[PDB]
């Protein structure tokens, strides 16, 4: 992971800014509010990008790919926006405290691990148990890893880490997208892309007045 | 040659001197080793001249404050009509103006504030507005409340642009010392460009969106079946049946055919009866000839081109035998001094609202704001207390500009050195002026007093006794009562009822306007104003002459325009600054302002507001009581302190209990004050030495030396918390007052 | 003409009345809603008004129903779009 | 105005006098024998206080006197 | 050389060097003596030529639908005054296959790609033959001219190779870019005087010249 | 970036979110639990 001085930018003809390097994968030179210009900034930044962007990735696999089988029939889900307010074994609350209690201990060892490298690669219980991961963000072991494609050659590497820093990135716009578009349209995102693709002219965010 | 002159990327946009207090001034810049520190920060914040010494930097950065305190103003205006499109009842109050009072805020319900929400009529509860924003609405032709997003929208966007060019006039384009210094061109756009093309624009305005709408209204038509404003411009069929002439387009105004329109241009005067105020074809007309006049005007001096006028070729020309060179030196000190001009402005300024609020009460422009009493008597109010203020900022600039500006080695001029050697003359005759008049205004009010407490009535100075009649402002009043006939002939009335033209205009059976008697109470009362005015210009141009120098100091310059004393020498040297001079002129300009508004409002109660019925009878809201009460300190006592604060004293309980509050909020801050005005620090140091010991005793005490405030940080802080009670008691007072009878 | 108008505005004073009345309750509800149970935590995440033509809330959409009626395509005051 | 307002403002104002004084015809025939000067600094914090506790004192004394003599309880 | 109304001022930075130069500058803009950003002397020439290019297309985009439907070319429905097209909705729109706030959007896209793009060029000259552009970056690379930047795609005829004729060329385009300028801002005053179109207009007047005019149009 | 967190370390900008902050905490519980005189 060298300096890339000739990467392709985000705005051609410019100039990026000193602490966006190319060392990092998928840098484009973007950081117009100077948000990365301390380096402790820009580790923290990167971090909370990786971990928006595999969350992101999460949520629309399971917004977008359950409701394409429903209007298939494959399946028969509820809409992913009033999901949340049905009734299950549980009420909510017990659901969410349950949940707390697992992700925070999950993110504590990864708050741990960001805080202090080595720190948290073995098990508590099993010494023998350890992560084979040596960069924050990427925990690897059997457990993170079991297939061992997150160790290689420092260039499959790069573009291997690209590629899922730019999916998340296109996930974490599609997640929004959907919110907004069950918000102003009171329907489905698979309904308004078929809308849309019968009617592109005027099936748009202004086929609203 | 007049050309744009500026400096690219002069102050690089950072971060680091945010972080880096008083970074403005080389002493601040170091941190804080006592309190003072932290107040000398904020003292010296926007002390500009003292950061720098370069003339261009100092305009820069005036010209980036002038822009930051625009995007502050759009962004209040845009808040205003955002709350009136909002939390409003103004749909409403457009079909009942007479029986529905305006509201704009709406309070949450918490801790039980929720009975602020008064009924105001309309199917409404909210908070009554007295800044009069529904009338001027009206005016405009606002009918529905989109158009009140869209102006909000369109403030906040220009908000927003005010601030990026300050931003980008101070960091990408500054403007050079030789652009700020070309007045003839700025005198020249702001007066043709400006105002004259922004009256245009207004009366253009108002011949084809206000006219038709206010007829409409006027009408008795519902405000959601008139047609929309562009409506009247898309098909002139419409316009051509309010107005004929406007089917003839254009062709009467470019073949000077002008009477041809006398539909929507006129010369009327009086007030509309149906609305009681102003009528629009007279202001349309107003502001059309206001826009001709002003772009004629705009083309006086020379810019480019030969033609035009040199201010220092006319400043030099005006000279005689009592004056010395004369004017000759006032162009280099006017275009060198950000000071001089700014007392200049703040004076004009301060006399042109007091101005706007005489004019405003005797001729009512927008509609069914006569009837509104609340709304006159605050806006009156408030028009004289900024207007008095910026007066005082007048003489405080020009005291700041002899301490620190003044030279006559290089920037002599003849005026100025004349008007410093005669000083002792101008301030003893300003004195014996004042004495002369404190006597034979105010002694004459405790000869009455005595003379009532004695049993002696007809000895009094009375309209049944002793007469004192203004007969001068009387002979005023009717000349420009038989104007219309003689000297107006095409006006058909005066230019206001209050002249004595006989008439009452009733809107809503609630008395408008008619002609104010004068008397020997108002003659009192007006040598009482010409009294306090005139001990006020002696502080003030005390402090200002003798700034530099007098017999007691003959070095007063050399301590600055700020300082506290020059030690208890010479039998005592307290107050001796053109600061102080300035602190103590604030006291006497509050005195002023509140009689002349304690004036204002017991004769608008006494002798023009009311209510009529409908046999013809007037009956005012305090009958009538001014003259034969006014004329003894025990009746302004009784009669007007007493009767008139019983509604804010019992407004507990109901939607007015935030007056009463504020009443004693108010009461408070003013006692507050006298703490501070009335000792000094040395004791107060003294005592903070003794907390210091029992913060030390149990480790707490703070490496910020605690100090206490300078001699004159705390002189500061009682004329600040003085003026501030004092204002917010009749602030509280009268509202509460005027809405609860008016 | 005014006369007609005034005509206008004889047979139309009920339905205008009702519009009055709604634009004002809601301008005074717009305060009240939290208290209300109307626009709230979880449906607040737009504007109360944005609510008002998705959820029906009690206040906010009489006033947006009624604010055009009888009113043609391209002459609702209150209303850029009305019947777009 | 005496607790307020200090020594140098008047004494400033006082030597304007004089001079106005030492100017007028019909006048110098008359001169004053003691310098006219403003009063000291602790002689100004004095008589603001005799004024403040004269005025303090008279008006409740009227108050209380009056009103409890108007209706006698 | 023939002179406009010039000065002392104007002269003396205004020495001929720029095509159609007549010393015709009487505000000064052109001034090079603390000149920056939107004022100064090489955006002034760039934007004349660039406002001059667009103007030179408008006449003719407001010019060919009123001709050829007041002949049997294209339907009449089609032939509309340039302000009854949609662009004015007051005075008249025209269904398309898109909503015209859509088509807004689209035309947003497209013209920003272009105009951001031409942008960077002069800002940073031969910055925009670097980056990939789907492989027309190897003819989007400019000249160092900002105004004239040539290469296959903007000249690709290939004229003016000699200097004597691509300043005559110059020279010319500068003047129709003027004549087309003043041309629509006549279309813009007429069009609310006169309420129909330029075609019209032309035609009402070589019909009764001396009731169809300015001073007959104070009417309206 | 390190010189805005200075200064909205500053002490009149972390006052005014602290009291902010607060106000908000006690409004919220005076609209939860209002009128309260004693304390069960
Ligand atoms: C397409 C998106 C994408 C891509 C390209 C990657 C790529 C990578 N991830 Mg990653 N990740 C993602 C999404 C993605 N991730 C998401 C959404 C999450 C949250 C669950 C994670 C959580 C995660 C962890 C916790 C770790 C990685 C690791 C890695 C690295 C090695 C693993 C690998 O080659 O994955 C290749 C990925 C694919 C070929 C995508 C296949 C997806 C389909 C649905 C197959 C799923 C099958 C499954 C059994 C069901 C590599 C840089 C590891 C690493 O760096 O090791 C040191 C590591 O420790 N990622
Ligand atoms: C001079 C201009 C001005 C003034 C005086 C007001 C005044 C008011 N507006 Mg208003 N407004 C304005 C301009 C103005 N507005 C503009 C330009 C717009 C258009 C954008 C609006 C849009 C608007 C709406 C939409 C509403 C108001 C409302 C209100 C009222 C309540 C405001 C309130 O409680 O704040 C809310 C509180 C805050 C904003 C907090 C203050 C933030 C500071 C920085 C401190 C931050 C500390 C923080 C609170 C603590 C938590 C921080 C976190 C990190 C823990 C109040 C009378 C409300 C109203 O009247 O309800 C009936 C209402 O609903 N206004
Ligand atoms: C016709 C031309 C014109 C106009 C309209 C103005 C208008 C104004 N000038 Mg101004 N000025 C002009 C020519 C003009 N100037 C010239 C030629 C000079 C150089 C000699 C100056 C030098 C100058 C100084 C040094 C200062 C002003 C200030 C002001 C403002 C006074 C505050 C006020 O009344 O608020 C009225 C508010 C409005 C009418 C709101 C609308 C705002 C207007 C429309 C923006 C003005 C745009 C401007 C004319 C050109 C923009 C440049 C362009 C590239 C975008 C006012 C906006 C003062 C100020 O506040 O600075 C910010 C100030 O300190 N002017
Ligand atoms: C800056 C202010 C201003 C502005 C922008 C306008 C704008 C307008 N006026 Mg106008 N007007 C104004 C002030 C203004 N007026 C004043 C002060 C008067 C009183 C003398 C008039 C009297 C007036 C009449 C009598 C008529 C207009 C008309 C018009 C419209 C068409 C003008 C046109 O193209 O033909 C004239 C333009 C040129 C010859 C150039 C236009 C919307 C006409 C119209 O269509 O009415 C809707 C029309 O008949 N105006
Ligand atoms: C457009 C008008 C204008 C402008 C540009 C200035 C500009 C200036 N004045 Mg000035 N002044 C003005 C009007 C103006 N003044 C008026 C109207 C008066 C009469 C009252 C004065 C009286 C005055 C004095 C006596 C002095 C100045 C000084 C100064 C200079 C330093 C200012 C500074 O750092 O303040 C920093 C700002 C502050 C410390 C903020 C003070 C906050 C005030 C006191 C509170 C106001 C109460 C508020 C409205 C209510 C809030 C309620 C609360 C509960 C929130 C600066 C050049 C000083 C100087 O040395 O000049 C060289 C100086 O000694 N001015
Ligand atoms: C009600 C309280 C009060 C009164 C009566 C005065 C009175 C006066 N102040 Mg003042 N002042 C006050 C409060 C007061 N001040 C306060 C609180 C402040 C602080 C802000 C100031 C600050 C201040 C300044 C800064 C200045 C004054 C000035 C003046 C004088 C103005 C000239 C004048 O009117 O003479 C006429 C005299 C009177 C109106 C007093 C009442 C006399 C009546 C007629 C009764 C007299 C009857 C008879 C003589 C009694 C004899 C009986 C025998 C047994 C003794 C005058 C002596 C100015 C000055 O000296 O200019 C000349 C001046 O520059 N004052
Ligand atoms: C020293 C003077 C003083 C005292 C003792 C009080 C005491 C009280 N006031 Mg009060 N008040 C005062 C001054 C004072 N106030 C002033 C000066 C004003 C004018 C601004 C007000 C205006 C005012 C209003 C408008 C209201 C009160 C209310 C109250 C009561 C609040 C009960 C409450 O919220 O408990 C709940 C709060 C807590 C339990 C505190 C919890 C703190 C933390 C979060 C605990 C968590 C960690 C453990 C309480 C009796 C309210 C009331 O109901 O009165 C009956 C009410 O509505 N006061
Ligand atoms: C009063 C008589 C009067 O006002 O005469 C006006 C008189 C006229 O002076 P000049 O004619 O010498 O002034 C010529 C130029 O200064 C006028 O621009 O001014 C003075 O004599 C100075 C004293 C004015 C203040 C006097 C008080
Ligand atoms: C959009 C987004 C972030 C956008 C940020 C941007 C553009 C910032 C840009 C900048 O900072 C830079 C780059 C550089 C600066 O100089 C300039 C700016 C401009 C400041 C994050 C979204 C992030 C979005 C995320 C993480 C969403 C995750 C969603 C999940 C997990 C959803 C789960 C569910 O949908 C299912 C799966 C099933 C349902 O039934 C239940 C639920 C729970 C609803
Ligand atoms: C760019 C332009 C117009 C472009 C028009 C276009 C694309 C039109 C497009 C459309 O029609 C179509 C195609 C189809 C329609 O359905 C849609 C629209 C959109 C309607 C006009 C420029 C028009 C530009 C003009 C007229 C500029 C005039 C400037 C002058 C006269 C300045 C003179 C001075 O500056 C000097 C020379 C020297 C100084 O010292 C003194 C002064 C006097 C200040
Ligand atoms: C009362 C008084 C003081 C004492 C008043 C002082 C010292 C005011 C300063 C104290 C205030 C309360 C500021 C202290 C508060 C801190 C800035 C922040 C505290 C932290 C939280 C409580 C916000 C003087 O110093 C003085 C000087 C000259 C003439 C008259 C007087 C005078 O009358």
């Amino acid at each position: 992971f060298a300096p890339d001085p000739n990467r392709p930018l985000w705005f051609p003809g410019s100039t990026p800014p000193p602490w966006l390097d190319g060392s990092l994968p998928a840098d484009f030179g973007f950081d117009p509010l100077g948000l990365a210009s301390d380096p402790d900034s820009l580790k923290w930044n990167v971090q909370a990008e990786i971990v928006h962007c595999r969350w992101a990735m999460l949520g629309a696999a399971g917004i977008f790919i359950p409701e394409l089988l429903t209007k298939i029939g494959i399946l028969n889900t509820p809409s992913w926006y009033s999901a949340g307010e049905l009734q299950y074994f549980t009420d909510t609350t017990t659901l969410f405290i349950v949940e707390l209690f697992f992700i925070g201990w999950a993110e504590g060892r990864r708050w741990a691990d960001i805080l202090k490298p080595g720190c948290v690669n073995t098990d508590p219980i099993f010494p023998n148990n350890k992560l084979t991961g040596t960069d924050v963000g990427y925990p690897g072991g059997l457990w993170f890893d079991p297939l061992g494609w997150g160790t290689g050659s420092p260039e499959k590497l790069k573009e291997l880490r690209t590629k899922e820093i730019k999916n998340g990135r296109l996930a974490m716009l599609a997640v929004m997208g959907a919110w907004f578009q069950h918000v102003y349209t009171g329907t489905g995102p698979i309904d308004n892309l078929s809308a849309h693709l019968a009617d592109p002219g005027h099936a748009t965010v202004f086929a609203a007045f | 040659e007049v050309k744009i002159l500026v400096d690219k990327d002069p102050v690089k946009t950072s971060f680091e001197e945010w972080a880096k207090p008083g970074h403005f001034s080389r002493t601040i810049a170091k941190g804080p080793d006592t309190t003072t520190w932290i107040w000398n920060l904020h003292a010296d914040a926007h002390d500009f001249d003292s950061h720098t010494s370069d003339l261009e930097e100092i305009s820069r950065k005036v010209f980036s404050a002038h822009f930051g305190q625009l995007s502050i103003i759009f962004l209040w205006l845009s808040g205003m009509y955002f709350h009136g499109a909002r939390f409003s009842n103004y749909e409403a109050w457009l079909s009942d103006p007479t029986h529905i009072g305006p509201s704009a805020q709406v309070v949450w319900p918490i801790v039980g504030q929720e009975i602020l929400n008064g009924d105001v009529g309309g199917g409404f509860r909210g908070i009554q507005i007295t800044s009069g924003f529904f009338q001027m609405w009206r005016a405009s032709g606002i009918t529905s409340e989109l158009q009140l997003y869209c102006t909000a929208i369109g403030a906040l966007i220009f908000a927003a642009l005010m601030l990026f060019a300050g931003w980008f006039h101070y960091h990408k384009a500054a403007p050079k010392l030789a652009w700020f210094q070309d007045v003839e061109s700025m005198l020249n756009h702001h007066l043709a460009g400006l105002l004259g093309l922004g009256s245009l624009g207004w009366a253009g305005h108002q011949v084809h969106v206000s006219l038709p709408i206010n007829q409409f209204l006027n009408a008795g038509v519902d405000p959601k079946e008139i047609p929309l404003p562009h409506e009247f411009i898309l098909n002139r069929d419409l316009l051509s049946q309010l107005y004929p002439s406007f089917a003839e387009g254009a062709t009467p105004f470019f073949t000077l055919n002008w009477s041809k329109y006398a539909e929507f241009l006129t010369f009327r005067g009086g007030l509309d009866p149906v609305t009681g105020g102003l009528w629009l074809t007279d202001i349309a007309h107003h502001h059309l000839a206001i826009a001709i006049l002003f772009l004629i005007a705009g083309h006086m001096y020379r810019t480019n081109w030969g033609i035009g006028h040199g201010l220092k070729d006319i400043l030099e020309a005006h000279k005689g035998p009592f004056t010395g060179q004369g004017h000759k030196g006032l162009y280099e000190i006017l275009t060198t001094s950000w000071h001089a001009q700014l007392s200049l402005n703040l004076a004009m300024l301060g006399s042109l609202t007091i101005v706007v609020a005489h004019h405003m009460y005797s001729m009512p422009p927008y509609p069914y704001l006569a009837t509104d009493y609340g709304t006159q008597l605050s806006l009156f109010t408030h028009h004289m207390w900024i207007g008095g203020f910026l007066i005082v900022g007048a003489a405080a600039h020009a005291a700041i500009f002899m301490v620190r500006d003044y030279d006559p080695t290089t920037r002599y001029n003849d005026l100025l050195d004349r008007v410093l050697r005669h000083r002792d003359a101008i301030i003893s005759h300003l004195n014996w002026a004042c004495i002369f008049l404190g006597f034979h205004s105010f002694g004459l009010y405790i000869h009455n007093d005595t003379m009532s407490a004695l049993g002696r009535p007809q000895d009094m100075f009375s309209d049944t006794a002793i007469q004192l009649q203004p007969v001068f402002a009387q002979w005023i009043q009717n000349t420009h009562a038989l104007a219309p006939g003689a000297t107006a002939p095409s006006a058909t009335a005066s230019t206001s009822l209050t002249w004595g033209g006989g008439d009452l205009v009733a809107v809503g059976g609630k008395v408008a306007l008619l002609p104010i008697p004068l008397g020997t109470a108002d003659f009192l009362v007006h040598h009482i104003h010409a009294f306090t005015i005139h001990v006020t210009v002696l502080i003030l141009l005390k402090g200002v002459l003798f700034a530099r120098s007098s017999r007691l100091i003959p070095d007063k310059a050399n301590l600055g325009f700020r300082f506290p004393c020059d030690g208890p020498g010479r039998g005592g040297t307290c107050q001796v600054s053109a600061w102080d001079h300035v602190f103590l002129g604030l006291f006497w300009m509050y005195n002023s302002i509140s009689v002349v508004i304690f004036h204002f409002s017991w004769k608008m109660q006494s002798d023009v507001w009311g209510s009529i019925s409908d046999q013809g009878v007037v009956t005012h809201i305090t009958g009538g009581n001014f003259a034969q009460s006014s004329i003894t300190i025990n009746g302004w006592l009784r009669d007007f302190l007493w009767a008139q604060a019983s509604q804010v004293i019992q407004s507990y309980g109901s939607s007015l209990s935030a007056y009463g509050l504020f009443f004693l909020g108010a009461h408070f801050v003013w006692a507050f004050s006298l703490m501070f005005l009335f000792s000094g620090r040395g004791y107060w140091q003294e005592l903070i030495e003794s907390i210091v010991w029992a913060h030390n005793k149990l480790k707490v005490a703070p490496a910020t030396q605690p100090r206490a405030l300078s001699i004159v940080q705390g002189r500061a802080v009682g004329v600040t918390h003085y003026l501030l009670g004092g204002i917010a008691t009749t602030w509280a007072f009268f509202l509460a007052r005027i809405i609860a009878v008016g | 003409v005014i006369d007609y108008y005034l005509e206008k505005s004889k047979a139309n004073k009920e339905l205008n009345d009702k519009k009055r009345l709604a634009t004002t309750d809601a301008n005074f509800a717009r305060a009240y809603t939290v208290e209300f149970g109307t626009c709230k935590f979880p449906e607040n995440f737009t504007g109360c008004q944005d609510l008002a033509k998705q959820k029906k809330v009690p206040f906010l959409s009489e006033d947006l129903d009624i604010e055009c009626e009888g009113k043609d395509i391209y002459k609702c005051g209150s209303n850029v779009f009305w019947k777009w | 105005m005496f607790l307020i307002s200090w020594r140098g403002y008047w004494q400033e104002l006082i030597e304007t006098l004089a001079w106005a004084h030492e100017r007028t015809p019909l006048a110098n025939l008359i001169r004053w024998r003691d310098k006219p000067v403003a009063l000291s600094i602790v002689q100004a914090r004095l008589v603001g206080l005799a004024h403040f506790s004269v005025g303090y004192i008279f008006t409740y004394a009227a108050f209380l006197i009056a009103s409890t003599s108007g209706k006698f309880g | 050389r023939q002179l406009w109304f010039a000065s002392k001022q104007s002269l003396s930075y205004l020495n001929g060097s720029l095509p159609g130069d007549y010393g015709f500058d009487p505000l000064g803009l052109s001034d090079p003596e603390g000149a920056g950003f939107w004022f100064q002397p090489r955006w002034l020439s760039y934007g004349e030529v660039f406002n001059g290019r667009t103007a030179m297309v408008g006449v003719i985009g407001c010019l060919a639908p009123e001709i050829l439907g007041k002949a049997g070319l294209i339907p009449p429905e089609t032939a509309l005054p340039w302000f009854k097209t949609g662009v004015f909705p007051p005075a008249g729109s025209y269904e398309y296959w898109a909503d015209p706030y859509t088509l807004f959007v689209f035309e947003l896209g497209l013209v920003g790609f272009a105009e951001h793009r031409r942008y960077q060029d002069w800002s940073n000259p031969g910055s925009m033959g670097k980056q990939y552009f789907l492989g027309l970056e190897k003819g989007l690379g400019g000249s160092g001219d900002p105004a004239y930047p040539g290469g296959p795609f903007f000249n690709p005829l290939g004229l003016g190779k000699d200097e004597k004729s691509m300043w005559d060329y110059k020279v010319k385009e500068v003047k129709n870019g003027r004549l087309a300028m003043l041309a629509m801002l006549g279309f813009f005053v007429q069009a609310p005087v006169t309420g129909v179109g330029p075609y019209q207009n032309l035609l009402d007047h070589l019909a009764d010249p001396f009731n169809n005019n300015i001073f007959t149009n104070f009417k309206f | 970036m390190r010189d805005l967190k200075t200064y909205l370390s500053v002490a009149p900008v972390l006052s005014t979110l602290w009291f902010g902050a607060l106000a908000g905490l006690l409004i919220e519980i005076n609209r939860f639990f209002p009128d309260a005189l004693t304390f069960p």
